DNA sequence: GAATTCGAGCTCGGTACCCGGGGATC
DNA sequence: CACCGATCCCCGGGTACCGAGCTCGAATTC
């Protein structure tokens, strides 16, 4: 029937029985290990309570719900099902070749058959309607197309004028670098099936400059199409002269979608005045994973027959009204839920667990995936699932049971279901994934660029987001519950269950699809290339916009193309004054810095012009500027000569910030705190512009843009910086500029001096000053400042106001804003390095030193000394407060109890632990002894938790098994391991780190040096030594009496009297 | 002054100064306890307990008040309390105060000094002063009783004496004496002898008559003696013990002293 | 002929860079 | 095939002196 033949299975007489056989309860006790194995026939099973049914069977019941029309050809739809469709919400946009002669007995109109002649690109719109239904539009039109520059083809390949799939028109575009460049004729070349220009774009005479055939048939459609956004309400018209959108007929059904069309791009409509999101559904799926080989203990593996998945989590909320419709839980044999947690989901309101039972693993990774493809969930999520759980379903489904994963997606067949990894490919950032039509959104990622913790396992996540104290599963406790009864499994499926409750409401919580959609919106990008592709095609498709608006074209470089250097010169961070401030300290900066600079002069690939002749009949100042950068003399004309089109492209990504922002003043504190997170995600894609110019070997870049977007910034710092030295130096200029000083100046000597900047912020340390209305009145200073030295769109804005400020370092210092909150910026509290332990003694000080009185008065007082000076004389009695916690410490870490997970170290790995040079690094030592178990190894971006054991005999000779003092990359257990084994932990290492974290903060008390700083924390600590053991032993078989602790002190006193008089 | 005060001026700083004369920074990284009686200088010299007494009569002038004190030597451990006292670390000095200024169990011990001019003054160099906290607790092992028997020697003898001991698991040693005085230090191809008798051939010593052989273990006693630099003096051991011990105490006008565990007969 | 600064000669930590990597701050 | 930038601090590991000790014996001194 179906003229695209269904890739999923829709039947199953024949599989592969893999299953435990601790299963098999009519079986000897110790016939119970290792799994089954080898086909069986019949068709797979699934065990609902008392029912059963086979899982590819659609029919009357069901176990799970189902949002399919087709499956397998038979058309499950109430009869007479004919919707009308006139708006309907997309929510991602496919693409794919379709082929004319494919398409006899599909029966189409004309025009889309002839806009598919031998093939076309039919770009598939995939969504909802008010009504729940899951539409999917096909676009035929809609062909790719690059230029080539009309000369440099016609010479480098003599032109006069199967071979009709390369149409071509002589157009009159203008490349987009320079202000010189002159509007050329160029060709633009039609490309149908995109897939050919890819070869056509690295293969054909690759020595002529191709300009945009990187862009693809999406974007082609978005942008030719003025309006069109990758992600909102849309509405089917009327047509060009009257074309309507062809309601397909369910065998020429492309998707599983309940109405189809074959519309072109002028029978859709934007359809502006809708905004709500539509009825899609979110799958929040979490498999669990059992090791079923001689060692279950080794973590499971999905390439090994036997370690199989058993359960499988599976919510299914509604997105919209954000309601948990059904709780599946697939298992692997029998599975009661216990009383307690059906309890407590009908307590708070949940559906009731429908646990489905099955026999072997691929019937539950059938019914799983036949899940999928039936209720067919726009978005899933989960925790992790990019990395564990659709690679371990993937690899089992594609390795172990050679099931076709290009079906189950939203098309029928010939989709893409792939998984990528970093895996040493030295450019991914992350780990994609490409279902088609269907947004995984997996909220590892989510969190783990919106909230800093060490660890972002999904109990930590869940405490410290949802403030929720889950309890952990091990997979080391998966084989033990399973091998027990159909409770034990039970309690596995709690646990399951559990967590994908918890993914969902941080899913919930956070709602990525909208922050994502926005962007995907107002970019151009379907929204999984959002969440996937970077920040480059973000602005790489803005850009584009304009520019093919603006009649330029933007040239093709990494056809042209296949530690830690940098290609131009970034911003000045001037030298802090450091040390503790008591007094006043506002914070200038500019708002939106490079994007104000980037539209305040003009700056471009258009504007600029690298020679004088191109600017040699404009004025000099008002009509260019010139500026030095990187040596090279350019000219960027201002806007009345050319308007920069990275300007624009700014103006929207700008919007977009400023309306997030204008929501913060008038919301709940949990609820700006995400605000505060989504304002932070729209000013990086502001950045990004800027990024996106000085980004070398990426697409289309500019570094003497992007080095004189630095430049001038670092112009505007000095700039500040001078006039605020000039300005403002004397008292009486403050006041005649602002008489409301008057009523600021406290007793002591004014004076107003940057003590700091950074790449826009200058700390502006107003001695003389009160702090109440310093920030009152640095409003009006930095309005005075912005509006004497600075172009309109460029805005300095008095920012915070510290009544204390602690100018550790250049990118670190802390400082309690005015009459209020603790910033710290970048002094070890705030990164995601250390163990609970020392962070939380490091904030203790910290507190001391700006919220305890008399430990501040201390400490400022610590600067009236040169720092050497304080190695002598007693520092001021008021830090005595301030050696207490750190006493505290060193009694507290040597103290036995010591739950480890206070002492857990962290580092991200972060590339391929072969793709480092200096391979002796702690994470890595704990990256091997973790593969090395068969434990579970962490992924490329992952965070690898680690304990520095003691040093011990044992330890020793086990790494130089592997393989004075070891080093800490030797001594690098992980925590799981050394509680298991109970390892002890190395003190030493820990409270020099302690000291070492204590240093490096209060180092700006003693005058920036380090070593006095080590010297003077380590006198609060109370030494202690004793004659070590097997020695005093030896010696009080001398009669060597003991003097010191254990005696009373006539004891002592005297026994040195007798020793005194016996070692004369 | 200062509740605990321990003034070392010129003129019993050259006594001072000569007892660190010999030729060490051996006693650095090394223990003071301090108390009445004075301060005991404890270290641990390869294996081997080195002390220097100081007596309260050593300095001009010693008050000490509280509980003993115990002080690493080693100030922020890389100066040392004891850097001062060397033969010509700081050339000029003339002074140096010790005063301890606490309460008992947190202390804290200062160390100034003052450095010679002309047309008596003194520059006192606050570069150089050190501040040490008392250690707050601890225990140390310190040599008891009397000795049994006493042979008191000289440099060469005692130099000889050394040159006896062994080198390795290879050679123990064997102090031993017999009847009438013939105190003699033999190993398998090295022997030593002398008598003693309470022109050249005398070594004194007291109760000579109780002889034994006491057998030394560790060749780190050669090492240990050079490494102090050890001119002759005392020879004391040790017998009414379970582990004989035997000390030997340097007999110029200090007493750094060093005990080594002796086994048995 | 017995002693003995002296001067190579070594060891044993500093101290100074110095490079990679983590991971901040713009 | 993939893909925002730079600056910059700290820390761990790795290297190179460098000198301050001591030590060792071999001449120089009783
Ligand atoms: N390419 C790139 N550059 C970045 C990035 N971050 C900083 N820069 C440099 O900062 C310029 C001004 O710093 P801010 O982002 O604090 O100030 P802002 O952008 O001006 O926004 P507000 O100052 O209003 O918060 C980045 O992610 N990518
Ligand atoms: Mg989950
Ligand atoms: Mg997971
Ligand atoms: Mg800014
Ligand atoms: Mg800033």
């Amino acid at each position: 029937g179906p003229t695209q033949r269904h890739t999923y299975y829709s039947e199953c007489d024949e599989f592969r029985f893999i299953a435990p056989r601790v299963l098999d309860e009519d079986a000897p006790p110790e016939k119970r290990a290792g799994v089954h194995d080898g086909h069986l026939k019949r068709a797979p099973k699934v065990y609902c309570g008392g029912d059963e049914r086979d899982v590819l069977r659609v029919g009357s019941g069901g176990f799970w719900p189902r949002r399919s029309r087709l499956w397998g050809g038979v058309d499950h739809a109430p009869a007479g099902f004919n919707p009308t469709v006139t708006v309907f919400h997309v929510y991602d946009i496919l693409e794919n070749v379709e082929h004319a002669y494919g398409m006899r007995a599909a029966q189409f109109h004309a025009r889309f058959m002839d806009a598919i002649t031998p093939t076309g690109t039919v770009i598939t719109l995939l969504g909802l309607t008010p009504e729940g239904h899951r539409v999917a539009v096909h676009v035929y039109g809609t062909r790719q197309y690059f230029y080539m520059n009309k000369e440099e083809v016609d010479r480098h390949l003599q032109c006069r004028a199967s071979a009709d799939h390369f149409e071509a028109e002589v157009v009159e575009r203008t490349d987009v670098y320079y202000y010189e460049t002159r509007p050329a004729l160029f060709y633009r070349v039609y490309v149908r099936s995109g897939r050919v220009l890819s070869y056509l774009c690295d293969n054909f005479c690759p020595a002529i400059k191709k300009y945009e055939g990187g862009v693809d048939a999406t974007t082609r459609f978005i942008l030719d199409n003025p309006g069109f956004v990758t992600f909102g309400w849309y509405r089917l018209k009327p047509g060009r002269n009257n074309t309507l959108a062809q309601p397909r007929a369910p065998m020429a059904f492309g998707t599983s979608s309940d109405v189809e069309f074959n519309c072109t791009a002028d029978n859709l409509a934007i359809e502006g005045g809708m905004s709500d999101l539509p009825a899609y559904k979110l799958m929040c799926f979490d498999i669990e994973c059992k090791a079923g080989g001689e060692d279950e203990l080794a973590f499971p593996v999905a390439g090994h027959p036997e370690d199989l998945v058993i359960q499988i989590s599976c919510l299914l909320y509604d997105l919209s009204t954000t309601a948990l419709e059904h709780v599946l839980l697939f298992s692997l044999g029998s599975c009661d839920l216990p009383e307690s947690h059906l309890n407590e989901l009908a307590a708070r309101g949940l559906p009731t667990p429908v646990v489905l039972e099955f026999d072997s693993e691929f019937e539950m990774l059938l019914a799983f995936m036949t899940l999928v493809k039936q209720y067919g969930p726009e978005f899933v999520t989960g925790y992790n699932i990019i990395n564990f759980d659709w690679p371990f379903l993937l690899a089992k489904l594609t390795d172990i049971y050679k099931v076709p994963l290009d079906g189950y997606g939203r098309m029928n067949g010939r989709g893409v279901f792939r998984v990528w990894d970093i895996g040493q490919s030295h450019f991914q950032k992350r780990s994609k994934i490409k279902v088609n039509g269907m947004v995984n959104i997996d909220m590892y990622g989510i969190i783990t660029d919106k909230i800093k913790l060490s660890s972002y396992k999904l109990n930590a996540v869940a405490e410290a987001v949802l403030k929720d104290k889950k309890k952990d599963l091990s997979y080391r406790d998966i084989p033990a519950y399973y091998a027990t009864g159909p409770a034990q499994r039970g309690v596995i499926g709690e646990y399951c269950i559990q967590d994908s409750l918890l993914v969902g409401q941080l899913f919930f919580k956070f709602l990525p699809h909208l922050e994502l959609s926005a962007v995907a919106r107002l970019a151009g990008i379907n929204i999984t290339r959002t969440i996937y592709d970077g920040q480059q095609i973000r602005v790489f498709t803005c850009l584009l916009r304009l520019a093919d608006q603006k009649g330029f074209i933007l040239p093709d470089t990494q056809g042209r193309f296949r530690g830690r250097h940098v290609g131009y010169q970034g911003a000045r961070v001037l030298d802090p004054t450091s040390g503790f401030h008591v007094n006043p300290v506002v914070v200038f900066d500019f708002a939106s810095l490079y994007p104000s600079i980037i539209q305040a002069h003009n700056l471009c690939f258009s504007t600029l012009s690298l020679r004088a002749d191109a600017v040699a009949h404009l004025e000099a100042g008002k009509d260019y500027l010139e500026i030095e950068v990187g040596g090279r003399r350019l000219f960027f004309v201002k806007a009345h000569v050319r308007e920069s089109l990275l300007s624009i492209l700014l103006r929207d990504w700008l919007a977009m910030r400023k309306q997030i922002r204008s929501r913060i003043p008038q919301s709940s504190p949990e609820e700006a705190v995400l605000l505060d997170k989504q304002q932070a995600a729209i000013k990086v894609v502001c950045n990004s512009v800027y990024g996106f110019t000085g980004v070398q070997h990426g697409l289309l870049p500019c570094l003497h843009v992007a080095a004189t977007v630095t430049t001038i910034g670092r112009e505007m710092l000095l700039a500040t910086r001078e006039y605020v030295h000039a300005r403002w130096a004397a008292f009486e200029q403050l006041l005649a500029d602002f008489p409301e000083a008057a009523d600021m100046r406290a007793p002591g000597p004014y004076s107003m001096r940057i003590i700091y900047g950074d790449t826009d912020s200058i700390f502006v340390l107003c001695r003389g000053l009160t702090a109440a209305g310093l920030t009152a009145m640095g409003d009006k200073m930095a309005s005075h400042i912005s509006r004497a030295l600075f172009l309109p769109p460029i805005k300095l804005e008095c920012e915070k106001t510290f009544t204390k400020l602690l100018l550790i370092a250049k990118k670190k210092y802390i400082g309690v804003i005015y009459g209020g909150k603790m910033l710290i910026k970048g002094v070890d509290l705030v990164r995601k390095n250390n163990c609970a332990f020392i962070n939380r003694t490091s904030r203790a000080l910290v507190d001391l030193l700006f919220y305890d009185d008399t430990v501040s008065g201390a400490a400022a007082a610590l600067a009236e000394r040169p720092a050497e000076e304080w190695l002598a004389r007693p520092l001021p009695e008021g830090l005595q407060a301030f050696g207490a916690v750190l006493v505290d410490a060193h009694r507290r870490i040597t103290d036995p109890e010591r739950d480890i997970q206070d002492f857990v170290l962290t580092a991200e790995l972060s590339r391929h632990p072969r793709a480092y040079t200096n391979k002796r690094l702690a994470h890595l030592t704990v990256y091997y002894k973790l593969m090395a178990r068969r434990a579970q190894v962490p992924s490329i971006k992952d965070r690898i938790p680690y304990v520095i054991v003691a040093q011990t005999r044992e330890v020793e000779e086990t790494v130089a098994r592997l393989a004075r003092k070891l080093l800490v990359s030797e001594l690098a257990e992980d925590p799981a391991y050394a509680i298991a084994h109970g390892v002890a932990l190395n003190t030493d290492y820990y409270f020099s780190h302690l000291l070492g974290a204590a240093c490096v903060t209060f180092k700006a008390l003693f005058g920036n040096n380090a070593k006095i700083t080590e010297s003077l924390l380590k006198r609060f600590i109370p030494e202690v030594w004793h004659p070590p053991d097997d020695v005093a032993a030896r010696l009080r078989a001398a009669g060597f009496g003991a003097v010191g602790a254990g005696a009373t002190a006539e004891e002592t006193r005297r026994m040195l009297h007798r020793a005194f008089d016996t070692l004369a | 002054g200062a509740p605990c005060q321990v003034v070392l001026q010129g003129a019993e700083l050259n006594g001072i100064l000569q007892a660190f004369a010999p030729l060490r920074t051996s006693l650095l990284d090394s223990l003071l306890v301090m108390g009445d009686r004075g301060i005991l200088i404890h270290n641990t010299i390869f294996g081997e307990q080195v002390f220097l007494p100081l007596e309260h009569s050593q300095f001009s002038r010693y008050r000490w008040r509280g509980p003993t004190a115990a002080f690493l030597s080693l100030v922020d451990q890389k100066r040392s309390l004891l850097s001062v006292f060397r033969a010509n670390q700081y050339p000029d000095l003339r002074r140096v105060e010790l005063a301890i200024t606490g309460q008992a169990p947190f202390r804290t011990l200062v160390q100034r000094i003052w450095t010679t001019t002309s047309d008596g003054e003194a520059v006192e160099l606050a570069s150089e002063t050190l501040m040490k906290r008392e250690l707050t607790s601890f225990v140390v092992l310190v040599p008891q009783g009397t000795p049994d028997v006493q042979l008191r020697l000289t440099r060469p003898q005692l130099t000889k004496v050394l040159n006896a001991t062994g080198a390795d698991s290879a050679t123990p040693t064997t102090f031993e004496l017999g009847v009438n005085g013939k105190f003699s230090v033999f190993t398998t191809s090295t022997c030593v002898t002398f008598a003693a008798r309470e022109n050249a051939k005398t070594v004194y010593g007291e109760n000579t008559h109780r002889t034994f052989s006491v057998v030394v273990d560790d060749c780190s006693m050669r090492a240990v003696l050079r490494r102090l630099q050890v001119a002759g003096g005392t020879l004391k051991f040790f017998l009414t013990t379970p582990v004989p011990s035997l000390c030997v105490t340097a007999t110029g006008p200090n007493a750094v002293s060093a005990v080594f565990l002796l086994k048995p007969q």
